């Protein structure tokens, strides 16, 4: 096409998902995630990770509000990449390193689960 | 705005 | 803080976002322009749109499966700016550019405003 | 990935 591209446009819209979140705006979905519960939006989740792609593809999952992860499911570790969901930002430390990548791979975000993988072969 |  | 960032992840998400609108998937409003009808996520219409954001944090309106906007919108003009919205690609033409400007400032979507004043300013 |  002929078409002319805002190159902040992206940026911005998952800067104002987030905003929303923050607020608790037309949030769908709680995770809950042991004793610890995550308010988001049911897109966002599917547009970051495959296993919520897979959940809300299922016509019975779809319309639940609640939705229980595992029990080794670290709630630090979720908390970590539910933030990377909405700002593109990931807080990777020596400390969590190990529960991030657990997550990651569970939840299905391949990205996320190699620069885990690079940071911790630099380690060793 | 860029050209794509 | 000490975050790694991943470029490409608002991209990525506004690509999914797009791929579950195409597909009609936890879609939750249809807006009406006139004779046509477009479906949509409320919380996308929201990042891109000072108008939507204004209707869906409204108490009552935040619960409508359906927005009515002004009879003078344009089907064709709101159909460019819903695609811009999930994609960052506006198809601005000179066929159009009125339309586009016109839908633009009624929606609040003050980049492309900008963007279709400059575009004019040049043809004159 | 980068330094933001
Ligand atoms: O590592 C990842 C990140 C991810 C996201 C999704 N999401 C979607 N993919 C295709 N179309 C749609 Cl509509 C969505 Cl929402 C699926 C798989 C994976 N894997
Ligand atoms: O030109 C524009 C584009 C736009 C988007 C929004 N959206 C939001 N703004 C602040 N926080 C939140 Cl939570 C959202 Cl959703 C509001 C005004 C405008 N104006
Ligand atoms: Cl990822
Ligand atoms: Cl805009």
């Amino acid at each position: 096409d002929s078409c002319i591209q805002f190159t902040r446009h992206a940026s911005d819209v998952l800067l104002n998902l987030n905003r929303l979140r923050s607020r608790d705006i037309l949030t769908d979905v709680v995770i809950v995630v042991s004793r610890e519960q995550f308010r988001a939006h049911k897109t966002v989740l599917m547009a970051c990770s495959g296993l919520f792609y897979s959940i809300f593809t299922d016509q019975l999952k779809c319309n639940l509000s609640v939705i229980n992860l595992d029990p080794e499911i670290n709630p630090e570790g979720f908390c970590i990449l539910l933030d990377f969901m909405y700002t593109s930002r990931l807080n990777l430390r020596e400390g969590n390193i190990m529960a991030v990548m657990a997550t990651a791979m569970y939840l299905q975000m391949e990205h996320v689960v190699d620069t885990c993988r690079k940071f911790i072969k630099a380690s060793e | 705005w860029v050209i794509p």
